[PDB]
């Protein structure tokens, strides 16, 4: 199973292994037991070129893991600016909800990743989205004491 | 003297530089201290462009210079420009510690003896911090530094605060990128005035992780953190709910389906039964019901180490919140300049 070797390769951050496995037919849409695909893993660790070649070869941009996380949630949560752009370009769902209703905007806001917030917003992110607690990005800027965040949010 | 294109000007006392890490607060090099004949760690900070950097830097300098305890990282020296206008940068010199509990845990499952001894050292350090009227607020394995002989020193007081009973009740945790897995459930709920008890929760999370070698509440966000926590502790009792002041926090917990408590021996079937009894007292949902640092040291799990006469307290506790939040970054520039004067 090349599927199983591609995930690790992707989680490792090796560009060449990824290519070789893909050239030999590795399933770009393989998943681990927790539903992470090679695209999730590359987007979480922050490997822009790997995120690109998987998308280029049919990776499901909007695959959900068992917590309802997409590659875009991961990128947003981990501060990976270029990766967010790449995902959006390839049709990532800017308003994807996890199990708790958090969107990529909630995650970037809570992490204080201002450039990502701006990119999400420019791509139609919903600033009024509420998670299952009731919080919007705005409430996050108040709760976290992020005055710079609350600056762009109005 | 230039390292990765940055000036790193550590005078004739510190030579033989090597870069060993960098980020949002601190380019770090190792260097040879030519006075003490040992290699040391030198954190270069330049924080004057942002009020948040200055608060954090002043606190940390103030707190580390007041503390002197074997289980707390000290500041051995400070280098800065001889006049306020010149100071673009501050260099803080500390002991060079070869590793940390985060790296250790990923290389091996600790024996019971090592666990006990590390938990002893963590609490002995914590005893002194709490006796100084300080809350660390960011205890986690990577803030537990280790040398090659199992000596542990809790460092990183950038998010520490004096416990002020009343008045400006703290007070957000504004280092938004790092783990939240060790944060007490009242911080996740955005509680009002939390206490020393938040640090005892973090220590209980570290204990649990030393017992099984994996984090006990690894939430992906605040709501997934709560779910992890409630999944093991069970639904809080009405008594514990009733203690929650924040209404929409209490209302949110009331909204959730009932979860039963998972017995600690089911999660940790090979752990020492006394470490589990102690763990139970640390990881109590209700902050008021959690064990305190002195009672934890005197718990039977730690009997082989517990020695009150060799567990020092602070000779000069901090009295009140340092009044920093409203103060502008030029003013904070002045006190940082003064705090650092004892070194030249």
């Amino acid at each position: 199973d090349l599927g199983k070797k591609l995930l690790e390769a992707a989680r490792a951050g090796q560009d060449d292994e990824v290519r070789i496995l893909m050239a030999n037919g590795a399933d770009v849409n393989a998943h681990d037991d927790q539903g992470s695909t090679p695209l999730h893993l590359a987007a979480w660790i922050g490997h822009p070129e790997i995120v690109e070649v998987l998308l280029k070869h049919g990776a499901d941009v909007n695959a959900r893991d068992t917590d309802g996380w997409t590659p875009l949630h991961l990128a947003a949560d981990n501060g990976h600016l270029e990766i967010v752009e790449v995902l959006l370009k390839y049709g990532a769902d800017v308003n994807a909800q996890d199990a708790y209703g958090l969107t990529p905007l909630h995650l970037a806001a809570d992490r204080g990743h201002l450039e990502i917030v701006e990119v999400l917003l420019k791509h139609g992110a919903d600033v009024n989205a509420q998670d299952k607690f009731g919080k919007t990005a705005f409430d996050i800027s108040i709760d976290n004491g992020n005055e710079d965040l609350a600056e762009i949010l109005q | 003297e230039m390292v990765r294109g940055q000036v790193f000007d550590v005078g004739p006392r510190y030579t033989n530089l090597s870069y060993i890490g960098e980020g949002a607060y601190g380019m770090v090099c190792s260097a040879y201290d030519n006075l003490n004949k040992v290699r040391v760690a030198i954190k270069k900070i330049s924080p004057f462009e942002h009020q948040t950097y200055c608060q954090r830097t002043l606190r940390e300098i103030k707190i580390l210079l007041r503390f002197r305890h074997e289980n707390i990282i000290g500041i051995n020296d400070i280098i800065r420009a001889p006049t306020i206008e010149q100071m673009k940068d501050v260099y803080i010199v500390q002991d060079l510690m070869e590793t940390d509990l985060y790296k250790l845990l990923k290389t091996q499952h600790l024996s019971n003896d090592h666990i006990c001894y590390f938990l002893y050292q963590i609490l002995r350090g914590l005893k002194y911090i709490h006796s100084a009227n300080v809350l660390h607020r960011d205890l986690k394995p990577s803030n537990l530094l280790l040398n090659t002989t199992c000596d542990l020193k809790i460092c990183d007081f950038g998010l520490a605060r004096v416990a002020d009973p009343d008045h400006d009740h703290t007070g957000f945790l504004t280092e938004y990128v790092a783990t939240r897995w060790y944060r007490a459930p009242e911080i996740m709920l955005n509680s009002k005035g939390y206490t020393k008890s938040i640090d005892i929760w973090s220590v209980g999370c570290i204990l649990a992780e030393m017992l099984s070698n994996r984090p006990i509440f690894p939430g992906k966000h605040y709501l997934d953190q709560l779910n992890h926590i409630l999944g093991i502790l069970g639904s809080p009792s009405q008594e514990d709910l009733n203690c929650i002041i924040n209404l929409k926090a209490r209302n949110y917990l009331l909204s959730l389906p009932h979860k039963n408590k998972v017995p600690w021996n089911r999660l940790f079937p090979n752990a020492d039964s006394k470490a589990l009894d102690l763990l139970d007292k640390m990881l109590t949902f209700n902050p008021h019901k959690r064990i305190e640092v002195e009672q934890a040291l005197a718990h039977p799990y730690l009997e082989q180490y517990y020695d009150p006469s060799d567990e020092p307290i602070a000779e000069a506790p901090f009295k009140f919140d340092m009044e920093l939040d409203d103060l502008p970054k030029e003013k904070l520039k002045e006190l940082i300049f003064e705090e650092t004067a004892r070194f030249q």
